[PDB]
């Protein structure tokens, strides 16, 4: 009875449409939601939880899958280099995808931020020494030597102080693709007579406030 | 703590963690006797053999306590039970010992048995596989915990890390957490205790090859309730 | 975008994804009686199962749409009605079963020119949250001397099923293909669980294979980057 | 649900249930004249009769819908109009009866693409409440010397009937099947009666069988549970 | 004339839809509803009315259907057991379905609550004795003996006081399927010389405030 | 449920029509537009800019 | 003609479908609308979702953000 010409897009079906229809049960009402002690309103608080990282993914056979979780340190190495932490890319395959944060970012496309890698010392009681952490800016290649790592940004890590580590940016410019953080052996691990010459170290990573994503898209590679 | 004839010393300068920082609340729905004289004494679970080849231990709660202990015999009368748990894990090591133990509590930890062959056809777990009693069973492959649950994802739930360097003991208070305040006692598995070491025990020859680890528990909120059936 | 409202959970999770196709050919063996029943299974499709397995307990409302077309993509002038059977009412077995006479379901008269109707059902599960695997003993007695087949069984957890049938006494002369699109609107997290890494082998049990694999082994050596 | 508004009488009783199918084949003996009249009988269908027999006196509004389709579920471009005849007007007997000319009923011009129209009739019964069995003497005199056939008869209690016919001079070339869905909206209880336990044998009389039965005899002995 | 694209679900037909249309008689108005003395606004008040229960459904032949309504008590029994009241399940077949409350619950699915069974004593005038009622919690089996019933929750019933019976819960836990209430012969029925040795007892049940249903669904098994 | 006769020009398609529809991404929001120093709000200011003219188009 | 058609957009993150039975057809993020050809064509709107702040069809510079200039730079 009211004048209206057929406008385009009335019977159109949308994949992302959000509409409301009459309930199938206009008389049976759902029970009220009771209070439960365990309560979470945003999954993001769970998203920035700390996660362990599996570094030693070098083996592949089933006969050596048990020691993947932890990696050893050896005193045989002297003034050498243990391992270079891979580029902080939650999307690229490797140890990153094994992490919960990597599985989170596996459904997204872009990610930009500054990452910190914390280490807690687990040597012997009488063990002493100095271990040195250094970060390399993006674009620049891997440092050639311990001296090459030292001539850039450098952070002193003492074995008696655990959490003093902080993220310091090398430099900012005004404009491989991304840089990586590496560890070098400043002093070989030394123990006296009667103490074991090997130990294990644990690596853990977390998410900062500046970590965000802008676009959501449904993309799962596995399975 | 000094309550009656009990006199023990513990460390109050540790990291006391509480799940979400919330004590259990009482229900007030209509869908339908606390002796603590000879029951409040501290119970010490049998010591486990912490050794280099030790893979870990698991326990179902309160399944293992349904009949085995005094908690078992006074739960044999009341059809329902609910109480808090006092986690008591301590590290006793010398200046020449090394290691790192990871202890966590996982609500609703489902157990998975072995199932080989090309065709998926499973039976039901028997009595001893469902509850082995106090004997326990050592995990064959803890890397996925003999249940298809890899260790990398155990951190998602409230957890804490054990470094024996500074602490001598660790006490954790986990409240009575459950989705339904009124639930069955001998049927539903509230949670389970998993102890998975990360750094294997290390020591030079000459020291004790096994470290006595102690697990102690106490009812924080003793409430049998229920009805006689 | 610049506004953070576009990047919220509603747009993150609001996406009508395919759940399955209902095969009702002109002739066949599966449903030669002219109707079929499709149980609502969230674990059946891998990606939505992988999405929902991040959590355990949650609370949401369900809205259903029935998109039906021929394999050639054309429409035919046939009268169809979508009727849902409650779990309490038994599933219809014969073409003339009394389950077709549920008075609680209103009916709408339209034609295929009208786009498919929209139907919404709230959370009517007896429990407060979804639970697909039931840990414990459904029997609430001391009976443990017999063969306990109830371990893992839950005759109370069915959410119902859909009953789409060809209205009329005469048999339909056209083959049809039905597609259904699902998405969750109101999402809340109560009890987190680890997100699955190893592939499942069966949908009704958490059993796995005896030969475990590694998520990725691209990194040949730790030295090389 | 959590809110008690979903669990009220409106949702408890609001359910469009099947009442019957109108058989108008291309050829037949029942209605070869191209139209039919269906009296509105609530006692005809067992389940709605069992629902309404809990009470005696009540007050509700009636809304009717005519869902028509072929036995194959397809639609045809034929012109149809739904017209109700009041009880005062006599039921049409011939195709050209003057009962088709009731001016009191407005007409709506639509096509089968438009979903079926909705028609509502209020409580127009002369009495204040429904009464299917009339206890007493309809005659209001002293006449009790003859054969009183009026016992149980009520020539005043008809609520009318529906008149669905094929519009046009030419005979319809398509077979049709008509379905009708009913539900009660406004329910009130005035005079309670016991809810029937023994099955009825006839619809127009409360008579029963001479061989009564027991509702259930599963319990073999009182001792066993 | 106003822009509008065809939205999904316009011509959709719903089973549970509640709509309003123009009346067939826009000029003939229904008569107003007059006041009548008998008046009920909610059928629930009728729903929680008291109902009699038919216990002795043991016979099945037509030649013994007359005494179903009442059951006798005999003095020949001494320190025995008369009958165990069946589990309070309005849905399960038996004496429950014969009740109006059972017929009510026959259209629903779930029901949870605590039930009380009242007994009024109808012995002889000079008859004396003590009769004992005891309830068993769910899960636990039927008590083996009168002593087994006594060692649980127990309620003393005197023949001079009729309505003192009240519902006491055995115990609450924190977690066959449901328990039942049973009656046992504490003292055999005794009468002196000249008095009859048999009598009849009546059983009645009612509904409490905590009795509710959440879901409605149309499901009739008979006929 | 509301009375309305089919008015002319409902399903009409217009070349110059300006309408709004639901976004394809109701949850992914575009990033906010940040401030940049170079800024123009109307191209007309560029339209009345001075221009050189090529006179000798004889060759 | 009376044929059933649906318009579905694939996000850049999701790969383009290659086969008729590819999993790219199962993107849950896109709602679906059921209509007929009698209904005029549907209207779909997408905002500016480009990662940059503005359009750029010709890219001047080196996409590689390293010092690699010894090989054949096809980028």
């Amino acid at each position: 009875g009211f004048p209206t010409e057929l406008k385009p897009g009335t019977n159109q079906f949308l994949t992302t449409d959000d509409g409301v229809s009459a309930p199938i049960l206009p008389n049976f009402h759902p029970t009220p939601c009771i209070h439960i002690p365990g309560e979470v309103r945003n999954l993001l608080e769970l998203c920035q939880v700390e996660t362990i990282l599996e570094v030693n993914n070098v083996p592949t056979n089933a006969t050596s899958l048990m020691e993947r979780l932890r990696f050893p340190v050896s005193a045989q190495a002297g003034k050498g280099e243990l391992c270079a932490v891979f580029r902080a890319d939650p999307g690229r395959s490797g140890p990153w995808q094994s992490t919960l944060l990597g599985q989170l970012c596996g459904y997204y496309t872009q990610w930009s931020g500054s990452l910190e890698v914390t280490f807690m010392f687990t040597g012997s009681f009488m063990a002493t020494g100095k271990m040195l952490i250094a970060y390399t800016p993006p674009g620049g290649p891997l440092p050639k030597d311990r001296a090459t790592a030292m001539l850039g940004t450098h952070v002193i890590w003492d074995f008696g102080l655990q959490s003093s580590v902080t993220l310091v940016i090398p430099w900012i410019s005004n404009t491989y693709t991304t840089g990586l953080v590496s560890i070098w052996y400043q002093t070989n691990y030394v123990v006296p007579i009667g103490a074991p010459n090997t130990a294990y170290i644990i690596a853990l990573a977390a998410a900062q406030k500046n970590f965000t994503m802008q676009l959501c898209k449904d993309a799962s590679d596995i399975l | 703590l000094t309550i009656g004839n009990s006199t023990i010393t513990t460390q109050e300068a540790a990291n006391i963690i509480v799940g979400y920082g919330e004590w259990p609340s009482y229900c007030s729905d209509s869908d339908a006797t606390r002796p603590d004289v000879s029951v409040n004494r501290f119970y010490t679970l049998d010591t486990k053999l912490w050794e280099k080849s030790s893979k870990g231990w698991y326990w179902k709660f309160p399944d293992v306590l349904t009949e085995t202990g005094v908690f078992g015999q006074n739960a044999q009368f009341h059809y329902l039970y609910r109480s808090g748990f006092c986690i008591h894990v301590q590290c006793n090591a010398s200046k020449f010992h090394q290691g790192a133990l990871l202890v966590a509590v996982l609500p609703e930890y489902v157990i998975g048995t072995v199932a080989g062959g090309t065709g998926t056809e499973d039976s039901h777990p028997p009595y001893k596989q469902t509850q082995p009693g106090a004997d326990g069973f050592e995990l064959q492959h803890p890397y996925v915990l003999d249940a298809g649950i890899p260790i990398s994802q155990l951190t998602v739930c409230p957890h804490q890390w054990i470094n024996l360097r500074t602490n001598n003991c660790a006490t954790i208070i986990v409240p009575y957490i459950n989705a339904l305040p009124f639930d069955s006692a001998l049927n539903h598995c509230n949670f389970g205790l998993l102890v998975v070491p990360i750094s294997p025990l290390d020591y030079d020859q000459g020291a004790t090859p096994v470290i006595p680890i102690t697990i102690t528990l106490a009812p924080m909120c003793s409430e049998f309730a229920g009805l006689r059936q | 975008s610049h506004s953070t409202a576009e990047t919220t959970l509603d747009s993150f999770f609001s996406r009508a994804g395919l759940v399955g196709e209902i095969d009702l050919p002109l002739e066949g063996t599966t449903n030669p009686n002219g109707y079929a029943n499709w149980d609502i299974d969230i674990t059946g499709y891998a990606q939505m199962r992988r999405k929902v397995e991040l959590f355990t307990y949650m609370r949401f409302d369900a809205e259903f749409t029935f998109v039906a077309c021929t394999p050639t993509g054309q429409v035919v002038p046939q009268l169809l009605q979508y009727m849902f059977v409650p779990p309490g009412a038994p599933e219809p077995d014969s073409r003339e079963s009394l389950a077709w006479q549920t008075a609680t379901n209103p009916s709408v008269f339209v034609k295929l020119s009208d786009p498919p109707a929209q139907v919404s059902v709230p959370f009517m599960s007896p429990a407060s949250a979804y639970q697909w695997f039931y840990d414990g003993y459904p029997t609430f007695g001391e009976h443990k001397q017999e063969k306990d087949l109830e371990y893992g069984a839950c005759p109370n957890n069915m959410m119902g099923t859909f009953s789409v049938r060809t209205v009329g006494t005469s048999k339909s002369k056209y083959p049809l293909v039905i597609r259904i699109y699902m998405r969750m609107k109101h999402v809340r997290a109560w009890i987190p669980r680890p997100m699955r890494n190893q592939n499942y082998l069966f949908k009704a049990n958490p059993n796995y294979a005896g030969n475990f694999i590694k998520p990725t082994g691209a990194s040949r050596t730790a030295i090389t980057t």
